[PDB]
């Protein structure tokens, strides 16, 4: 998987 | 031209009254803003989402099924391959391909008659451009 | 009905303004606890723009002043929970700065017909 892109979608 | 258009027209409502519709799709209905998620496309060469795919059907991208789908499976495969195969959003990306999947099949054998006159009409064009 | 016109006009700046803001999208509906599990911890008053347009639906706002209340929210919550120096609170503030932007714009209009919700409402407790 990558770093993530939290849980609101932008970081 | 008529069958594309009935073609294209269907294909838009299926992203819009289903695939849009699956719960909590919303991450899934924009691009990834690289500003905000700095390695996605490191990890992601062929970026897909649902406001693209409106996109392509709206220049009639598809002629077939099987052309829709390449970019409908991308939505699933991106998102095993960057947020990971048990994320909450690897969840909602097999829903939006399951319900797309569900809906074809509703719509098979005319899906397979608008395919084959996309097709018979593309040849009449070619053979009659000569 | 000023109310009709009213709500109308909020419902406008809503889905013109508000939600056209860039990145905006994660306040255009209310967080669910599957994809941010801790966020009804934090934030013990939640609003999102879905919500305003339930509300707006339901013409549960008489004034500018009740509808900026929830609007203000909006940036209160991304404060507490997102941090005052993140981007998603950067968004917010950019959502409710256009919002104050369009309330201008339409001023007069919408004092006219605030003005005539009232009107109704003594007309009411005089007939009552």
């Amino acid at each position: 998987s990558g770093r993530g892109k939290g849980g609101k979608g932008l970081g | 031209d008529d069958d594309q258009v009935a073609f294209s027209f269907i294909l838009d409502n299926i992203v819009t009254q289903k695939m849009m519709a699956v719960p909590d799709s919303w991450p899934f209905h924009h691009p990834v803003n690289k500003k905000f998620v700095p390695d996605y496309y490191k990890v992601i060469v062929n970026p897909m989402d649902l406001e693209t795919i409106r996109k392509n059907i709206s220049k009639h991208k598809y002629q077939s099924r099987e052309s829709f789908l390449d970019d409908v499976n991308l939505i699933l495969a991106n998102s095993v391959k960057y947020n990971g195969p048990e994320s909450q959003y690897t969840k909602t990306a097999q829903e939006i391909v399951n319900v797309c999947y569900q809906t074809l099949t509703e719509y098979d054998e005319h899906l397979t008659q608008l395919e084959k006159d996309i097709c018979t009409a593309k040849e009449a064009a070619l053979e009659e451009a000569e």
